[PDB]
């Protein structure tokens, strides 16, 4: 039962930073605590174990310190392939448990998104099947929130999000959102609406059809 | 080169069960204690089982005791993950990660990873059906085409209850899709009408649909 | 890679009847077979190992014998629990292998099937798919052939059937032949035929509709 | 009474992978050679695999060599069987099947069977994608939705090539039925004719779509 506390979940840096990612046990753990690297889509990837032992071949501007309940990864000069999900995890002979994780991103200006929402085409609706498709395009930071509504009704359950890698030329992230129903549900209801609330918004914007 | 890969993943529903296997390329995992790790949709690891050498000790994670189950195959090196009753919030992808260190001691990080396996579990462990009629001085068929539940069983009966000669309900087929599709029919005079009540009872539904001319 | 071949395929008989099923093997096997009992959707059960040795439990009606190359099943007085698939099976230290199995059917006379074929609903047709039907009613035996013609071209890998057991009123089999669609797929075309051969029809039988 | 039960069973696309485990309750399995037997929709069974005691030797029906793996865990008493590379004719019901006799000998028949797990495969292992557009003195956006392909991935061009400023792709996502969607998007002038170039070389499928008001 002990629990492993991992801050900041969202760190913004550049290219040459020093940067410093905390773990902090709920009680002593000597120094059993190790430092790992993931990619999207990939393998995790040890960096550090024993609190500040580096894995050979790892690079070191990778280093770890720590001891008893209070545990620090710092990166001294980031570098591009550096930006990832970090995670520390204390481990033990016959289990582990990992902290929350804390994603390393590119720090860049905040940009409120652009947002469009597009009905299903015909020939889509003709063989059963409505899609709706709200897009929130080129904003920063990634933490955004969309909500359906349907005649002024919260939907859930019945949409899927999908995120872009911070993008190569702008450092912005994009996003859809695809609402799914059967010919019979969407002919249902009249007004399909879209909410998007970011940190570059004044208020919420809502984007809708009829 | 050291490797891991799983294999097995793909979409359950909710309650059913399913199972992983990893095997292994250029190293034996006898020495090895060996691990299952998910990655979950808000981005986070969870570790998910252990399993010693020879097997001594299984560790589960609070979340999946009672539901999941580790072995290990020395002779051939593979590791397999049970999972069973599963849940929404087991969505994630499973890796296996050996646990191990240059030099092996009494308590070593993980140093070797697969790449992972996607299980997606969906929240909908039941399906009602969709009833469609099947329409017809001598001998006519008609019936009731009862398609996409899940899970079996479904039941038919006629007039509720009233109309029990020449009643032939099939046994169910099962889809592509993954769902369940039957028929019933009877033959009756060709010279009154007719109602087919279709009970489902793993989706607490229960349809009753006319079937003319 | 010694090869079992059991006979015959089927087999139709009475309540009281005495009947054999036999199995040959390619080569000697000394006695090392082994009889099976199987009911639809059930697991199989042992009545029979060393070609000969009843299993404990079994009833004695059950006998088996032969040795080398040629092994018979006996059953001396057919009970109504008796109709089933039977399989033989060789078996070695670290493998087996089993014969083509016997299902044993209660005899009755030969029975043309009636033949009826459904469209799809409009109501289906809607939400985009059509399903269409064929009915073999109350046939005997078993052995029937459907085919689906759509404008006179034989459909293959769309359909399913399903059969029923042997009715408990009149010993006949039915079968249904279900061949799904889509919306546009079913559009595309006119005649919808289904064509049945059975011992019991002098000639194939077409249904169809526009 | 001695139980045998089979987990894991379901859909597989030809080409993918799945993987079977046996439990038992009432005995142990570790005296006991254990077998997975198959029964095809012909009817008849086919012996698929075995492993005898310690796993000392595994053997594998020849249509099955190479791609099924046999393993045993004799603490915890389950056997295993993995499946790769599955092909329609390994459509059927899975039993696991006990090798014993009232007093163990050196050749026993099949003395205790589990009820059995159903395993279908169906013959498709790719499907091309269907192609939606997403319809628009400013700034305007437009795309294509990429729906109901298997398996990954897709490729999205527009105007052969020709337009790249601008264009997102986005991530595919699975839907709860196992076909992949995404879609691609492109802001362009308000104030020229749009065409999105999807290909999907698992099906050997290409589709051109043009996206107009
Ligand atoms: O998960 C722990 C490690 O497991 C693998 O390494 C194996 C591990 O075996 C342990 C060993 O236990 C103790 C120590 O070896 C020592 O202090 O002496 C004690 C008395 O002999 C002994 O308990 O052996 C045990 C079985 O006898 C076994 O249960 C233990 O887990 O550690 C040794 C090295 O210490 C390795 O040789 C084993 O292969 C690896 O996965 C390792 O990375 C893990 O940390
Ligand atoms: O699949 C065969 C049987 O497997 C299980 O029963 C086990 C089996 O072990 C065999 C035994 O081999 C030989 C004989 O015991 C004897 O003639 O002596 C020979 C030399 O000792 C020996 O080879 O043990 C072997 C390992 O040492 C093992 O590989 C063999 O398969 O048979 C014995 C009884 O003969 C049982 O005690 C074992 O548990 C059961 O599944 C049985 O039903 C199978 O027929």
């Amino acid at each position: 039962d002990v629990v492993m506390t991992q801050s900041p979940s969202t760190l913004s840096a550049s290219v040459g930073d020093t940067i410093t990612i905390t773990c902090r046990a709920s009680q002593s753990i000597e120094t059993w605590l190790a430092w790992y690297q993931q990619k999207p889509g990939k393998a995790p990837k040890l960096l550090i174990y024993k609190a500040s032992t580096l894995k050979t071949g790892v690079p070191s501007r990778f280093s770890g310190s720590g001891s008893g309940t209070e545990f620090t990864l710092t990166i001294s000069g980031l570098q591009f392939d550096d930006f990832a999900t970090y995670h520390c995890q204390h481990y033990a002979g016959y289990s582990a448990t990992f902290g929350q994780g804390t994603r390393v991103e590119i720090k860049r200006t905040v940009a409120a998104p652009s947002v469009f929402i597009f009905p299903p085409s015909d020939e889509q609706l003709k063989s059963g099947t409505a899609s709706v498709v709200c897009l929130l395009n080129n904003f920063y930071p990634r933490e955004a929130k969309v909500q359906w509504k349907v005649d002024n009704a919260l939907q859930s359950g019945n949409s899927q999000e999908s995120v872009t890698e911070q993008d190569s030329k702008d450092s912005t992230y994009s996003l859809s959102s695809t609402l799914t129903l059967s010919k019979a549900d969407y002919e249902k209801h009249k007004v399909y609406a879209c909410e998007v609330t970011h940190q570059g918004l004044s208020s919420p914007v809502t984007k809708s059809f009829n | 080169e050291v490797q891991l890969v799983e294999s097995g993943g793909g979409l359950v529903k909710a309650g059913g069960s399913l199972i992983l296997s990893c095997g292994v390329s250029n190293f034996r995992i006898s020495a090895h204690t060996m691990n299952w790790v998910r990655r979950v949709p808000g981005g986070g690891l969870e570790w998910v089982a252990s399993i010693s050498t020879s097997s001594t000790y299984r560790d589960y994670a609070d979340a999946v005791k009672g539901r999941f189950t580790v072995s290990r195959d020395d002779l051939e090196d593979f590791v397999y993950l049970q999972m069973h009753k599963m849940r929404v919030e087991d969505t994630a992808i499973y890796y296996c990660a050996r646990k191990g260190s240059d030099r092996l001691s009494d308590n070593d990080p993980f140093d070797a990873w697969g790449p992972g396996t996607v299980v997606t579990v969906s929240p909908a462990s039941t399906k009602g059906p969709s009833v469609f009629p099947l329409a017809p001085g001598g001998t006519a068929a008609l019936g009731c085409l009862v398609k996409d539940y899940f899970p079996e069983p479904v039941t038919v009966s006629w007039n509720s209850g009233a109309l029990t000669s020449g009643v032939h309900t099939f046994p169910a087929v099962l889809q592509s899709s993954g769902l369940y599709s039957l028929s019933s029919v009877v033959t009756v005079p060709s010279s009154q009408t007719y109602i087919c009540n279709v009970n489902h009872k793993p989706s607490n539904t229960k349809v009753d649909k006319k079937v003319e001319p």
